[PDB]
RNA sequence: ACUAUGGUUGGAGACAACAUGGGAAUCCGGGGUGCUGUAGGCU
RNA sequence: GAGAAGCUCAGACGAGUAGGCAGGCGUGGAGGUUUGUGACGAAGCCUUGGGCGUGAGCCUGGGUCGAACAGCCUCUAGUG
RNA sequence: UCUAGUGGGCCAUUUUUGGUAAGCAGAACUGGCGAUGCGGGAUGAACCGAACGUGAGGUUAAGGUGCCGGAAUGUACGCUCA
RNA sequence: GAGUGUUUAUAGCCCUUGUUGUAAUACGUCCACUGGGGACUGAGGACUGCGGCUUCGUGCCAAGGAUGCUGACAUAAUGGU
């Protein structure tokens, strides 16, 4: 119920994040690969800490280096411990995430063969998280906002152009000619 | 349970006098009929005067009756003067007009001016009977705010009131607090 | 312990005899205006009253 | 007890649109105060409409056209839990409509702990095909033959010798 | 008085007879018919003076 | 005249309804209790108070 | 851990707007004010110099006084069980015209006009004004804009 | 989203639902790319 | 007529510590008054009797007792 | 206009700060106890209902109707064996 | 006996419109429409008032607050302690 707490010129004796790395597998991916999401996402306010995040971070990135291989899984925690919860010294102790109802905690992509590997691990490692955690099938292409159905028809029509592990989409807005010469296969409609 | 607020419950009116005078008694006696049985606000208002503590019914002067009377535009010549108080005299007057003054007590140099003068003394029931209702009569009132108690009251900083002081010269409350050459000036 | 500051009976104390409002005037007293406006506003005044008062008296 | 209305409501007319659309909806509730706020409750999650920019154009009862025959009604769901939201789906047979939503009511309460006001009435139908009939319980009941003997109860109370405190023989069944 | 009554009364069948028509029109029409709001209300409190 | 002839009138000094209120009195009308705009209601709540 | 600084917890009460530092308009030098005058009190926070209290910051008064660059508005503040005359003189680049003041004198203007118009014409006025009156009796038609029933929608996964 | 009011509402709690009311931001899309007062010159 | 300090009609209201005000009950002494009470029994005291007042208190029956005492209008205080 | 007492507060809802926490300490709003009897929560200064002159009759609030205990061992649909 | 495989055969269900039919019933609302049963209260103390009925009268009435007809006891009852 603390006021947020940041690391700031006020106080700068705020510890390290025990979490160093957040992403785990093939971060340089492409569009075509990693087409299924798999979301872990806390059902309630929590104070999960970094400790806490450190272990599942580890049980998950060994489970799924060890059952699927490096190039089945992309995932990635997207909690960032920022808040301080003091404790006496025997004043900054270690670090927290604040995560509120259906914030996304843990966000895997992987391929539609793998939903029950992804599935299996992200329900292992919810008894590394303080609290009740849901696991949910995500409908979008990836970690991209897109659904299925509304990705796939763009990708036929060839407004996308893969760029690392995200892509470059096609709008309605800007010049013509930078465009027109970086999409070949863009269809613009005369109406 | 009702949720009412009591604010003006408590009329702060005397219904009585306090004075145990029974000829006081027997004139509020006589214009408590009058104000009942008469429709005229004036025999109100004597009724009320009669009840009225000392202070509240502050003396007038001859002099003060002569000039409210003798305004330009007054129209006041010949009509009847009424005050429920007593009427002092007022020796800085050498020449007494002719009036008729009808009040609760004359002052025996007072009375005897206007005798002489050539006017008339009258008192509340002889006003009654003359003038049941009021007619013709010019209602008065003393200065209440002449007494000493009221050059006192509402004192405190920059009020420009009398201090209650036990002398009165230097020495006396005269010193740090009432001019600028010695702290401040209240 | 010293230093007890609370409010929660102010505004109860305040309400009982509520917000009294200051009786309203007709006229303000001419201290508060410039010095130049009450001196000109004496003579304009004074010059008013004369002009009644002529008026009057004619009529 | 529950009644069935129809009401029928739509935004209040404004410069932008003189002609507003027309919203009707069949409600289940106790009295037409209540129809007309679930009528609000419902709208305000579909439209950008209040009942203060709205208004109720129509209401009406609806009774059972049938409600001498025996009929299989399936009604559709959807109920808060404590933990999330689930859709579920219900067969009840009755005279009315009413009636199987009653039903449904103290079933959802008495298996779940489920109030009125954690509870969204999705669809109510009734089924007419003796195979859209789902709950084999219910399809049971359909058969012409279909004989059961008389279910347990508490004996036959009178409104004094019910109340008697003492009986001379024990009785029997 | 009696005659002010009585023509109060009339008003007050008139008025119910007058909504009734409308509503049963409204309804053979197929169209909605929405009436005057109510412009007398009466309260009752219901919760003491704590 | 509306104004001046309700103000003429005393508030109505009702009992308490016979047969008695709802099971909780205090929960809005919409929520099951007898608290806040019931309509016609009124009427009924009127003729048990009266 | 408590000042009393005059400008006291004024960060953004006393700042100008985004977008709208820099040049005063002069528009506000050319308002002439009376008077018996009603304003408002905004503080601009690039004049320093007759900086009113940040407590008449956003309040109306009325202006007794006039002087060659500030005016006089009069204002009422609770002290407890009363209230008190407090007379601000504050330059007129932080006073404003009510524009309420504005309506008010031109409903006054219509109301004498609506007034002298009837009184021609015979009829009456009506110069009072009304709450919003409860809906009247209207006849929504159904044709070409037929009803279209709704159902609750069913929970789904929206991720 | 948030929020004023309410319950002897649910939940151990965190919180959530409901009832009477008020009501965003941001994103995206559509449209547009100065108006105007005074005094004077201009095939 | 109804102690005009009186009579009569009507409506609303009623918690209370600290504290404020008013009207009353009780005690000693003083002035006035009551053809006032009393050795055919004053005051005081006891009472398993009676009456009045919301109350402070008052009146009375019975027993003991033996020398003083009280009502009303005021005054006063070493007054509960 | 004059004057008394007070100038140790406390509890509950909601918004919080300091604290590992506290029947902890400190702020804001409202309602209360203090100074509030009465019906209920078996009991209780604050919770629910309700604010009190002396009584008669009727009806309720919160709360209850197996016995103690005044009031259905009422009605309808289900779940539960510890 | 145990099963068919076609739409009333020797049975009967479901869905549409015609009348009798302005069908009833249930529900809601209203009646200055009308019948009973039980309990508590009787304040005020010549008259005036508002109403209704009238034979038109200081007439009658349920109309600005209870009267009437009976009986038993009275070392009983009711009160007080």
């Amino acid at each position: 119920k603390n006021k947020p707490y940041p690391k700031s010129r006020y106080n700068r004796a705020v510890p390290d994040s025990k979490i160093r790395i957040f992403d785990l597998g093939r971060k340089r991916a492409g569009v075509d690969e990693f087409p299924l999401c798999i979301h872990l996402v806390s059902n309630e306010y929590e104070q999960i800490t970094s400790e806490a995040l450190e272990a599942a971070r580890i049980c998950a990135n060994k489970y799924l280096v060890k059952i699927g291989g490096k190039d089945s899984f992309h995932l990635r925690v997207r909690a960032h411990p920022f808040h301080v919860v003091r404790i006496n010294k025997m004043k900054p102790n270690g670090l927290v995430a604040r995560v509120n109802i259906g914030q996304i905690l843990m966000s895997v992509r992987t391929k539609d063969s793998s939903r029950a590997t992804a599935i299996e691990a992200l329900r292992r490692c919810q008894y590394k998280f303080p609290g009740q955690q849901r696991i949910i099938v995500s409908k979008k292409w990836g970690f991209s906002q897109y659904a299925r159905d509304e990705y796939i028809e763009k990708r036929s029509r060839g407004e996308i152009i893969p760029d690392g592990c995200y892509a470059k989409f096609l709008n309605k807005r800007g010049s013509l000619q930078e465009k027109l010469d970086l999409f070949p296969e863009a269809s613009f409609n005369l109406a | 349970g009702i949720d009412i607020e009591r604010h003006h419950v408590r009329k702060s009116q005397r219904s009585k006098p306090a004075s145990e005078n029974v000829y006081l008694k027997l004139l509020v006696k006589l214009y408590r009929f009058l104000a009942r049985r008469t429709d005229s606000r004036f025999n109100k208002a004597i009724l009320k005067r009669l009840f009225q503590s000392k202070t509240n019914r502050p003396p007038i002067s001859i002099s003060k009756i002569a000039a409210l009377t003798s305004r330009k535009s007054a129209s006041l010549e010949g009509k009847t003067t009424v005050i429920v108080g007593t009427v002092t005299d007022d020796e800085r007057l050498l020449t007494v007009p002719k009036l008729s003054v009808a009040a609760l007590r004359f002052t025996k140099s007072a009375r005897a001016r206007i005798l002489k003068a050539g006017g008339e003394v009258l008192t509340l029931d002889q006003l009654a009977l003359r003038a049941p209702t009021g007619s013709n009569t010019v209602l008065l009132r003393g200065k209440k705010h002449a007494r000493e108690a009221y050059r006192h009251f509402g004192f405190g900083p920059h009020k420009h009131k009398a201090p209650y002081v036990r002398s009165e010269g230097r020495k006396f409350e005269r010193a740090r607090g009432r001019r600028k050459s010695r702290a401040f000036k209240v | 312990k010293s230093k007890n500051h609370t409010n929660h009976n102010q505004n109860k104390k305040a309400h009982r005899n509520g917000i009294k409002r200051p009786q309203k005037h007709r006229y303000d007293s001419l201290k508060y205006r410039d010095a130049k406006f009450r001196r000109n506003q004496k003579f304009a005044n004074r010059g008013t009253v004369e002009a009644i008062r002529q008026a009057k008296a004619s009529a | 007890a529950l009644k069935e209305y129809q009401v029928v409501g739509r935004k209040v007319p404004t410069e932008h649109e003189p002609v507003p659309k027309l919203f009707r909806m069949r409600l289940f509730a106790p009295n037409e105060s209540v129809a007309k706020s679930r009528y609000w409750y419902f709208l305000k999650m579909i439209n950008k409409v209040k009942k203060a920019t709205g208004e109720i154009v129509a209401i009406n009862e609806i009774s059972e056209p049938k409600p001498l025959k025996a009929k299989v009604f399936g009604i559709w769901i959807r109920y808060d839990s404590r933990s999330g939201t689930h859709n579920m789906y219900k067969e009840f047979r009755d005279t009315t409509r009413v009636g199987a939503v009653e039903a449904m009511y103290a079933d959802m309460a008495a298996r779940h702990r489920a109030r009125f006001r954690s509870i969204r009435i999705l669809k109510v139908v009734e089924v007419e095909k003796k195979e859209d009939v789902r709950r084999n319980y219910v399809k049971q009941l359909l058969n012409p033959h279909l004989k059961f003997p008389l279910p347990h109860r508490r004996t036959g109370v009178v409104g004094l010798a019910g109340k008697k405190v003492f009986a001379p023989h024990r009785p029997s069944t | 008085i009696a005659k002010r009554a009585e023509s109060y009364d009339a008003e007050y069948r008139k008025a119910e007879r007058e909504q009734i028509e409308l509503g049963r029109k409204a309804r053979a029409e197929g169209n909605y018919y929405v009436p005057d709001e109510t412009k007398l209300v009466f309260v009752i409190r219901i919760r003491g003076i704590n | 005249n509306f104004k001046q002839a309700a103000n003429f009138i005393w508030p109505f000094q009702l009992s308490s309804p016979l047969g008695g209120w709802r099971d909780r009195k205090f929960k809005h009308f919409i929520e099951g209790g007898d608290a806040g705009k019931r309509d016609e209601h009124i009427n009924s709540l009127v003729r048990k108070m009266l | 851990p408590h000042s009393y600084g005059i400008r006291a917890r004024t960060r953004y009460t006393f700042q100008r707007g985004f977008r709208e530092h820099g040049q005063i308009r002069l528009s506000t030098y050319l308002k002439t004010y009376k008077v018996g005058d009603i304003v408002d009190i905004k503080v601009n926070g690039a004049v320093q110099k007759g900086m009113p209290h940040k407590y008449y910051h956003g309040k109306t008064g009325v202006v007794y006084n006039v002087t060659q660059s500030s005016v006089g508005v009069l204002i009422y503040k609770v002290v407890g069980n009363r209230y008190m005359e407090k007379r601000v003189n504050v330059r007129i680049e932080h006073v404003k015209h009510s524009k309420c003041r504005q309506d008010f004198l031109d409903r006054v203007k219509a109301n004498e006009a609506k007034r002298k118009e009837a009184k021609a014409q015979g009829k009456t006025v009506q110069l009072r004004r009304q709450p919003a009156p409860p809906a009247t009796a209207h006849f929504v038609s159904t044709e070409n804009n037929e009803p279209v029933t709704l159902h609750p929608v069913a929970y789904d996964t929206t991720i």
